[PDB]
């Protein structure tokens, strides 16, 4: 929470799970600890990343 | 008896850490 980064993490658009359980913890950590995170794609896909990052 | 070697006692933040490095194999002994 205080070592630096802007890492940067794609997304790919499967169906209806929205993320990987081969990659979640990993893209978890940096959402967790981050400070500052911004959002760039589809419109309701990016409002759909935002309520479900802040809700879970 | 045998001991379970208790205590280090100095804390700190765990930080498996993120930033990665290239890790060159140092195998340069004589050569």
């Amino acid at each position: 929470k205080d070592t630096p980064f802007m890492v940067q993490v794609k997304l790919p658009n499967y169906k209806d799970y929205l993320l990987d359980n081969k990659q979640v913890v990993l893209t978890f950590k940096l959402v967790h600890h981050s400070k500052k995170i911004t959002l760039i794609g589809d419109a309701n896909k990016i409002l759909q990343y935002k309520n479900y990052f802040q809700a879970n | 008896k045998k001991v379970v070697k208790q205590k280090n006692h100095v804390y700190t933040p765990v930080y498996n850490e993120l930033i990665e490095k290239y890790s060159e194999i140092p195998l340069n002994d004589k050569l």
